[PDB]
C-alpha cells in the first residue's frame, strides 16, 4: 500500500506483425471506353454542347 | 555494525556475511532450537519495532552524503566510479568494531579470502550492488529512500541551483542570434566567446552548480537503474511461482494432437502441485484464507504493468514554479529566438564554456561528473518542453554545422576548432540519447489570419 | 519545368534562332540536366539527340554548338550543384520540421514552405536517383545521407496529416474574411462582365462567404472541385480573342483568383496537394537502388537512426495505379509488402545481433569478479587491471567497442520505435513486434549456447557460470525497454519458463535435459566406478586422490552453490524431471535386486 | 493522338493568351498534354515489335 | 532531510 | 531447492509447510501421497518419497 502511491499504467499491447483486411482487394476488369468530353458537365458551371 | 562502518559498496560483503550467518544458522537448528533468522536478522537491524531498519537508514545516509556527490555515471558500462577530486569527506564515519574471527567469516583464513573475494567490488556500483539493495529493502527501503531523494531535489532545485541560475541569468548577453553562415567558423567562434567571454571566467560554475547538477542527475539514474533492478527480481520471482499458480508454458504441438488437448492434458498432470484448489479440498478454513491471501499477494507485482518513472518525472517538473525557467511571453507571441530569457540558452551557454578543450594539467568535465550533469540538464529541458527549442536554438550545434559546411581548423583565442567540434558532436550525440529517453518515458495554439483594412 | 522547356523548344526551334531569351533559357536548361524521364523508368538522352535532330538543318550549327557546350558544362558542374542543393536542403528540412513540430499552430501561414521544401527534396532525390542508373560517366552521385532526407520529408507529411483541422480553420478564416471582401470589392470595379462570367464570380463570392469556421470542427467535408473547374472555365473564356473581358488586362485578377484556388486546394485538398508534392513512388521501379541505399543506411550508425524511412516509403507505391491499368495494382502491392517486409525485418536483425554483441561484452566484464581470479591476492599475503578502472573516462576522444555499440543500439532504437505502426496497401504493420520476436529467438538461442555442452567430451558448462551469463543478458535486455515500448518481463517469462521443461515448444533440447543427462551419464557413472565420492562434510562429490584424474571435478558441479544456481536454472519442473528420472534408474535397480532375491 | 492534334488547331485558331503567371492553370495543362503527347509517341516508337 | 534528522 | 524457494515465494513455502506438519497421519494414504507430492515439489523432506 505505502509503495504504490508511486506507480502508474505502462500502456503495453501485442498485435501479430502483419495485419490483414477484413476483405482482400479484388482485380477489375478493362473496360475499353471512347473518349468522352460530356463527363464533367455535372460539375460547377458546366455547358451542355 | 561492520556494514554501517564501510561505504556502500560493502553491501556484496554484508549479503554474503548474511548467507553465511544463515548458513551457520541452519546447521544448528538440526540439533539445536532457535528461532528464525528471518526473526534474528529483523531484531538485529531493529526492524522489528520499526517500519524501517537499521540497514536502509545507512543506505539512505550513504546515497545522501557519499555517493551522490562522489560517484561519476558511465553510460556505455553502466558503472558507477568515484570522482578523480573528491569535493565531500564530512560523511564521517563511526570506527570499525574490532571481534573474534568466529563471530567473522569464522577464522583468520577464511576471513582473509572472503575480504579478497569481495574486494573486487570496492571500486565501483552495479548490477550486483543494485539486485542487493533490492533484496534487503523489500519495497518499504525503495519507496523510503525514493522519497527522500525526491525531498533532497526539490530542495536543491529550489535553492543553491535557483540562485545560480539567477545570477547567471544576469550576465548572460540581453539579446544573441545565431550569426550567418558567410562570417565561417573563426569568425563565429570568436563571436560566441566575446559574448560569452564573462560566463567563462566565472569560477563558481565547475565547483558548485556543476557539483549540484551532478548530484541531481545521479539521484535521477540510481532512481532508474533501482527501479529496473525491482523489476527483474519481480520477474525471477514470478518465473519460480508458475507451477503453484497454475501458469505453464507453450508445449510443443505436433500435426494430429490439437494444442488444446496437449495443453488440457498437461494441467491434469500438474494438478496435484496446485495448491488454492488441493487447500480448499483438504484445509481448515483459516488456513484456506491464508493460502487465498498468500496467493493473491504473490501474483501481483510491479512488473504486471506497472510503471514508477513517470511519477517521479512528474514530480521533478511539478517542483520548477520559479518563472524564471520560462521567462516572460515572446514579443512575437509565438516563442523566443533572439533574447536569452529561457533556460535552454543558459544550458547552451555552459555545454559551451566546459566543451573547450581543458589543458594537460587540468580535469575534464567526465572526469569529475561524467554523466549525471548532462543527464540533470536534459531532464530539466525536457520537463520545461524546450527540447526542440534547445535542439535548434544552440551555439555549439550552430558552430559545428558551420565548421562541417567550410570545413576550417584555426587556433582562435588558444582554442582547437578541429577537437572542439568533435567534442560538440559526441556531447550532441549523448544529449541526443538521453533527451530521447526522457521523452519515451514521459509520453494546440491557433493564429487568426491577416483581416482587411 | 525542365521537360516543358526542353521539348517545346525543339519543337519550336525556329524561335530559337530569332529570340534572344528563349535561347538562353534553352541553353540553361540543358546545362541543368543530362537526362530526361519520359516515364518512371524510361529516360531519354537529350544533348545526343537534339544534335542529331538539328545535324540536317540549313543553318543550325550555332544551335550544335551551344548544344555542346551545354552538354559539357551540364556533365561538369550538375552533380556538384546537386550535392551542394542537398546538402542546404537537409538542413533547412530539418530546421523546419522541427520548428513546425515546436509549435504546429505554424503550419497555416507557413504552409507554402513545407509544399516548398517537399517539392525540392522531391526533385532532387528523383533527379539523383535517375542520374545514378544510368550516365555512367563516374563520386558526387552516391550519397550517404538521403535517408535524413527521406525521414525529414515523412515527418513533415505526418506532421501535415495530423495538423489538418488548424489548417482547414485558418484558411477558411482566411477566405470568409480577406479573400472574399477584396474579390467583392474588386469585381464591381469591372467596366462590363457577360452573362456567364457574372454568374461565376457571383457564384464564387457567395460560397467563399457561406464558409464559416464552425464546419471544421464539427466534421463537415468540404468540396471545392466545382470552384477550380469554374475558375479554369472562366480562364479558359477570357484568355481567347475577340473577348469582352480579356485576361491580358486583368492579371492581378488572375494572381488574386490563383490565390484564392491555393486557399481552396489548402482548405479541401491537403490529401491531394500531399501527393502532388511529394508523391515517391519511383522508387518502386528502382528496387536494386532501393535495396542498396537502405544498406548503406544499416552499415552507418549515425546513419540508422533513419531507416524507418524506407519502409513509410514503401507506403507511397499504390499512387502510381491509374484506373485504365488495374494490373499493375496487385504486383506493385505485393511488392511493396515484400520491401517493406524484408526491410523490417533486417532491422530487427541489425537489431539483434547489435543486442547479442553487447551482451557479450557485459558478460565479459561480468566474469572477471568471480572468487577464481582472486587466487593470486590470498597467496601473495598467506606466503608472504582491477574491475572498475576501464569504466574511468580521461577522455571522451577515445572510443571503445562498448560505446560504440551502444550508440548503435540507440540509434536503432529509436529508427525502430519512431511510429506505432503503420498501413501499407490496407495492411496493418507493427516494427516493433518484429524486433520482440527476434529478441525472443535470440534470447532461447543464446541460453542454449551458453552451456557449452560437448557430447564427445562430456563436457558442460558450470550452473553459476551460465547463471551469471543469463543474469547478463536479462540485464542487457530490459536496458533495451529505455529506446523501446516493448514488454521484456513477460519475455522473460515465456523464454525462461520454457527452458524448465524437458523440452521447448520449437522441439528441441533445453538446459535442465542436458544437465539431467549430463549427472546421469557422467557424474553419477563415474561414481560406480570409484573415482568419486560422495562428502557429506562438503555436502558435494570429491574426486578421489587416484591415479587418474578425470577431466572434471565433481566438487565444482555438486557444490552447494553450484546446486543452488542448477536449481535456480531449472526450477520446479526441472527438478521433478529429475527427480523422475533418478526413481527410474532406482527403480530399475530394484528390480535387478528383486532377482536376486528370488532366486 | 487524332484528338490531340483536333484540340492544337482548335486551340491554334482560337488564338490564345498564355501566361503562366496569369492563368496558371490553362498554360500547364497545355504544355502537360503536348508533353505527355510526345513521351507517348516517343515510347510507342521505342517499343521494338508493335509491327 | 528528516530521516537524516532521525538516523543522527 | 528448498533454499532456493525459501527467499523467492516466501508466502508459498511458508504456505506449504504449515499444511504438511499439520496434516494428521492418521488420514488414509490417499491424500497423504499427494501432500508429500505436493511438498516434494517445492523441495520439503517428506517421510515418504512420492515419485520413489
Amino acid at each position: 500500500r505505502e509503495i504504490g502511491i508511486l506507480t502508474t499504467n505502462k500502456n503495453t499491447s501485442r498485435t501479430h506483425k502483419i495485419i490483414a483486411p477484413a476483405n482482400l482487394e479484388r482485380p477489375v476488369r478493362y473496360i475499353r471506353k471512347p473518349i468522352d468530353y460530356t463527363i464533367l458537365d455535372d460539375i460547377g458551371h458546366g455547358v451542355k454542347v | 555494525g561492520r556494514f554501517e562502518s564501510e561505504d556502500l559498496t560493502s553491501i556484496v560483503e554484508l549479503d554474503g556475511l548474511l548467507e553465511i550467518n544463515r548458513m551457520t544458522h541452519k546447521l544448528l537448528s538440526r540439533y539445536l532450537t532457535l528461532d528464525g533468522f528471518d526473526a534474528m536478522f529483523r531484531e538485529a537491524n531493529h526492524n522489528v519495532s520499526a517500519p524501517y531498519g537499521r540497514i536502509t537508514l545507512h543506505v539512505f545516509w550513504e546515497l545522501n552524503y557519499d555517493f551522490l556527490p562522489n560517484y561519476c555515471y558511465n553510460g556505455s558500462t553502466n558503472r558507477f566510479v568515484r570522482t578523480v577530486l573528491p569535493f565531500s569527506q564530512e560523511f564521517q564515519r563511526d570506527k570499525q568494531p574490532n571481534a573474534q574471527p568466529q563471530y567473522l567469516h569464522g577464522s583468520k583464513a577464511l576471513n582473509l579470502a572472503y575480504s579478497s573475494i569481495y574486494g573486487s567490488y570496492r571500486n565501483f556500483v552495479g548490477p550486483p550492488h543494485f539486485q542487493v539493495i533490492c533484496r534487503l529493502l523489500g519495497y518499504q527501503g525503495i519507496a523510503v529512500v525514493m522519497e527522500e531523494l525526491l525531498k533532497v531535489v526539490k530542495s536543491l532545485l529550489q535553492g543553491t541551483i535557483l540562485q545560480y541560475v539567477k545570477t547567471l541569468m544576469e550576465v548572460m548577453p540581453k539579446i544573441c542570434r545565431l550569426p550567418r553562415h558567410e562570417y565561417g567558423s573563426p569568425g563565429i567562434l570568436e563571436f560566441f566567446h566575446h559574448q560569452l567571454k564573462d560566463i567563462v571566467e566565472y569560477a563558481e560554475l565547475k565547483t558548485v552548480c556543476f557539483q549540484n547538477l551532478r548530484e541531481v542527475g545521479n539521484a535521477i539514474l540510481f532512481c532508474l537503474l533501482i527501479e529496473q533492478s525491482l523489476s527483474l527480481e519481480e520477474v525471477c520471482d514470478l518465473l519460480h511461482a508458475a507451477p503453484f499458480q497454475n501458469i505453464l508454458p507453450r508445449v510443443h504441438v505436433k500435426e494430429g494432437e490439437r494444442l488444446d488437448a496437449k495443453m488440457k492434458r498437461l494441467e491434469s498432470k500438474y494438478a496435484p502441485l496446485h495448491l488454492v484448489p488441493l487447500i480448499e479440498r483438504l484445509g481448515t478454513p483459516q488456513q484456506i484464507a491464508i493460502a487465498r491471501e498468500g496467493d493473491l499477494l504473490t501474483k501481483e507485482r510491479l512488473c504486471c504493468g506497472l510503471s514508477m518513472f513517470e511519477v517521479i518525472l512528474t514530480r521533478i517538473r511539478s517542483f520548477l514554479d520559479d518563472p524564471i525557467w520560462r521567462g516572460p511571453l515572446p514579443s512575437n507571441g509565438v516563442m523566443h529566438v533572439d533574447e536569452c530569457v529561457e533556460f535552454h540558452r543558459l544550458w547552451s551557454a555552459m555545454q559551451f564554456v566546459y566543451c573547450i578543450p581543458v589543458g594537460t594539467h587540468e580535469f575534464t568535465v567526465e572526469q569529475c561528473f561524467g554523466d549525471g550533469l548532462h543527464w540533470a540538464g536534459c531532464m530539466i529541458i525536457v520537463l520545461l518542453g524546450q527540447q526542440r527549442r534547445f535542439a535548434v536554438l544552440d551555439f555549439c550545434y550552430h558552430l559545428l554545422k558551420v565548421q562541417k559546411h567550410d570545413g576550417k581548423d584555426e587556433i582562435i583565442k588558444n582554442v582547437p576548432l578541429k577537437k572542439m567540434v568533435e567534442r560538440i558532436r559526441k556531447f550532441q550525440i549523448l544529449n541526443d540519447e538521453i533527451i530521447t529517453i526522457l521523452d519515451k518515458y514521459l509520453k494546440v495554439r491557433c493564429f487568426q489570419p491577416p483581416i482587411h483594412q | 519545368m525542365e521537360k516543358w522547356i526542353i521539348f517545346g523548344f525543339i519543337l519550336c526551334h525556329g524561335i530559337l534562332n530569332t529570340d534572344a531569351t528563349a535561347l538562353n533559357l534553352w541553353k540553361l536548361a540543358l546545362q541543368s540536366s543530362s537526362c530526361l524521364s519520359l516515364f518512371r523508368d524510361e529516360v531519354f538522352h537529350i544533348h545526343k539527340a537534339a544534335e542529331d535532330l538539328f545535324v540536317n538543318i540549313r543553318g543550325y550549327n550555332k544551335r550544335i554548338n551551344d548544344i555542346r557546350e551545354c552538354k559539357e558544362a551540364a556533365v561538369s558542374h550538375a552533380g556538384s550543384m546537386h550535392r551542394e542543393r542537398r546538402k542546404f536542403l537537409r538542413s533547412a528540412l530539418k530546421e523546419l520540421a522541427t520548428v513546425l513540430s515546436d509549435q504546429p499552430g505554424l503550419l497555416g501561414p507557413k504552409a507554402l514552405f513545407v509544399f516548398m521544401a517537399l517539392s525540392f527534396a522531391r526533385d532532387e532525390i528523383i533527379w539523383l536517383l535517375r542520374h545514378a542508373d544510368n550516365m555512367p560517366k563516374k563520386d558526387d552521385f552516391i550519397d550517404k545521407h538521403i535517408a535524413e532526407l527521406i525521414f525529414y520529408m515523412e515527418e513533415l507529411r505526418a506532421h501535415v496529416r495530423k495538423y489538418g483541422p488548424v489548417m482547414q480553420r485558418y484558411y477558411v478564416q482566411y477566405l470568409s474574411g480577406f479573400d472574399a471582401v477584396v474579390l467583392n470589392e474588386l469585381v464591381q470595379n469591372l467596366s462590363v462582365c457577360p452573362e456567364d462570367e457574372s454568374i461565376i464570380m457571383s457564384s464564387f463570392v457567395n460560397t467563399m462567404t457561406s464558409l464559416s469556421v464552425k464546419q471544421v470542427e464539427d466534421g463537415e467535408v468540404f468540396d471545392f472541385r466545382g470552384m477550380r473547374l469554374d475558375w479554369f472555365r472562366l480562364q479558359a473564356y477570357t484568355s481567347v480573342s475577340k473577348a469582352s473581358l480579356g485576361l491580358a488586362d486583368h492579371r492581378e485578377l488572375g494572381k488574386m483568383m490563383n490565390t484564392i484556388i491555393f486557399h481552396t486546394k489548402m482548405v479541401d485538398s491537403l490529401v491531394e496537394m500531399l501527393v502532388e508534392t511529394s508523391d515517391l513512388s519511383i522508387f518502386c521501379f528502382y528496387s536494386r537502388a532501393f535495396e542498396k541505399m537502405f544498406q548503406q543506411c544499416l552499415e552507418l550508425p549515425s546513419q540508422s537512426r533513419y531507416s524507418i524511412a524506407f519502409p513509410l516509403l514503401c507506403t507511397h507505391f499504390m499512387s502510381c495505379t491509374h484506373e485504365l491499368c488495374p494490373e499493375e495494382r496487385h504486383h506493385i502491392g505485393d511488392r511493396s509488402l515484400s520491401l517493406c517486409n524484408m526491410f523490417l525485418d533486417e532491422m530487427a536483425k541489425q537489431a539483434r545481433n547489435l543486442i547479442t554483441d553487447i551482451c557479450t561484452e557485459q558478460c565479459t566484464l561480468s566474469d572477471q569478479l568471480l572468487p577464481k581470479h582472486c587466487a593470486k591476492t590470498i597467496s601473495q599475503a598467506v606466503n608472504k587491471e582491477k574491475p572498475g578502472v576501464e569504466s574511468m573516462r580521461k577522455n571522451r576522444l577515445v572510443v571503445t567497442n562498448l560505446d560504440k555499440l551502444h550508440t548503435a543500439l540507440s540509434e536503432l532504437c529509436f529508427s525502430i520505435n519512431y511510429v506505432p505502426n503503420m498501413v501499407v496497401w490496407e495492411h496493418t504493420f507493427t516494427p516493433r513486434e518484429y524486433l520482440t520476436s527476434h529478441l525472443e529467438i535470440r534470447f532461447t538461442k543464446s541460453i542454449v549456447g551458453m552451456t557449452m555442452y560437448n557430447q564427445a567430451t562430456q563436457e558442460i558448462a558450470k550452473p553459476s557460470e551460465l547463471l551469471t551469463s543469463v543474469r547478463a543478458y536479462m540485464t542487457v535486455l530490459q536496458s533495451i525497454e529505455n529506446y523501446v515500448q516493448i514488454d521484456i518481463t513477460r519475455v522473460f517469462n515465456n523464454v525462461l519458463l520454457q527452458q524448465t521443461q524437458h523440452l521447448d515448444s520449437h522441439g528441441e533440447p533445453t538446459i535442465t535435459s542436458l544437465y539431467t543427462n549430463w549427472y546421469l551419464e557422467t557424474l553419477l557413472r563415474q561414481v560406480s566406478n570409484g573415482h568419486i565420492a560422495y562428502f557429506p562434510a562438503m555436502k558435494a562429490f570429491v574426486n578421489l586422490p587416484t591415479e587418474n584424474e578425470l577431466t572434471f571435478n565433481a566438487e565444482e558441479y555438486s557444490d552447494i552453490s553450484e546446486m543452488r544456481s542448477l536449481s535456480e536454472l531449472l526450477g520446479p519442473y526441472g527438478m521433478k524431471f529429475l527427480s523422475e528420472s533418478l526413481m527410474w534408474h532406482i527403480s530399475s535397480q530394484v528390480a535387478e535386486l528383486k532377482k536376486l532375491v528370488v532366486e | 493522338k487524332d484528338h490531340v492534334c483536333e484540340l492544337l488547331n482548335t486551340i491554334d485558331v482560337c488564338q490564345v493568351f498564355f501566361d503562366i503567371t496569369v492563368n496558371f492553370d490553362l498554360t500547364k495543362n497545355y504544355l502537360d498534354l503536348i508533353i505527355t503527347y510526345t513521351t507517348l509517341m516517343i515510347l510507342l516508337s521505342r517499343i521494338e515489335e508493335r509491327k | 532531510s528528516v530521516l537524516l534528522e532521525a538516523i543522527r | 531447492l528448498r533454499d532456493v524457494l525459501s527467499y523467492h515465494i516466501p508466502f508459498l513455502v511458508s504456505s506449504i509447510e504449515d499444511f504438511k506438519d499439520h496434516i494428521p497421519r492418521e488420514t488414509d494414504m490417499k491424500v497423504a501421497m499427494n501432500v508429500y507430492e505436493l511438498s516434494s515439489a517445492a523441495g520439503l523432506p517428506c517421510e515418504i518419497d512420492p515419485a520413489l
